[PDB]
């Protein structure tokens, strides 16, 4: 994978595609330039800070979306499409996976 | 005991994708185990939201 | 013999999966020096000479 | 190693849920993992039904 800085990489406002109504990604989109004065380049989140270069994550709109998805260090809200605000990796309650063995 | 220690850390850092991939099958039984009790869950992205 | 009912979760209790937690490094060990050793014990017996 | 112990047992029950999801994935390869010979599975829907 090709490493890209946290400053390059912006958040889209909403997830709604305007040419096809009732039509949203389920992912959100990301813009973000290769470096500091490389243009910006259009794309899609993925997973675990991952940049996807084509935006084909689509579904259909659906009510209640209150989603989550992860930025750097932290999580990025959104509700029905729409961009909220960023979230603190301490902001959510934290269940251990982990077996600990002291 | 120390690298039996070692072996145990990277050995849940390493099964926490398998967890991962777990949660994106069967939320409510991975949700369920993870907590302690059982609860229905419904993974809203990148993070779960659960109910008991 | 236990039955339980999930209701639809809500955005109300999101939960998160702990990150990888730094596994803990391996002891330096401890730098040994070799080397030939000649440990000596105080003299408890008498010294013995030929007398006439 | 009686936490050893503790920790194994309770990784066991824990990575159940896991093996739930694999059977459900690939039943074959996990229904012969678990029997110890090279054996072809089914749908399960609750339990696994194998063949030799």
């Amino acid at each position: 994978c090709v490493p890209v800085a946290a400053d390059n990489v912006i958040v889209q406002n909403s997830m709604r595609i305007s040419s096809r109504p009732g039509a949203c990604y389920s992912r959100p989109l990301v813009s973000f330039r290769y470096e500091d004065q490389g243009p910006l380049v259009e794309g899609q989140l993925g997973e675990n800070n991952e940049l996807r270069l084509t935006r084909d994550a689509i579904e259909p709109c659906t009510v209640g979306h209150r989603r989550y998805f992860t930025f750097g260090g932290g999580y990025v809200y959104f509700e029905e499409y729409a961009y909220s605000h960023q979230l603190s990796r301490a902001d959510i309650t934290t269940v251990s996976t982990f077996i600990d063995l002291n | 005991l120390g690298r039996v220690a070692i072996a145990w850390c990277e050995l849940q850092n390493h099964e926490l994708t398998l967890w991962n991939e777990a949660r994106k099958l069967n939320p409510n039984a991975i949700a369920s185990v993870t907590v302690g009790r059982r609860v229905s869950a419904r993974m809203l992205g990148d993070v779960m939201a659960v109910s008991t | 013999a236990n039955f339980y009912v999930c209701p639809p979760p809500t955005g109300a209790t999101v939960v998160q999966f702990e990150q990888p937690r730094r596994c803990p490094t391996r002891p330096e060990g401890q730098n040994y020096t070799e080397g030939i050793a000649v440990v000596f014990k105080e003299n408890i017996a008498p010294y013995k000479f030929k007398a006439t």
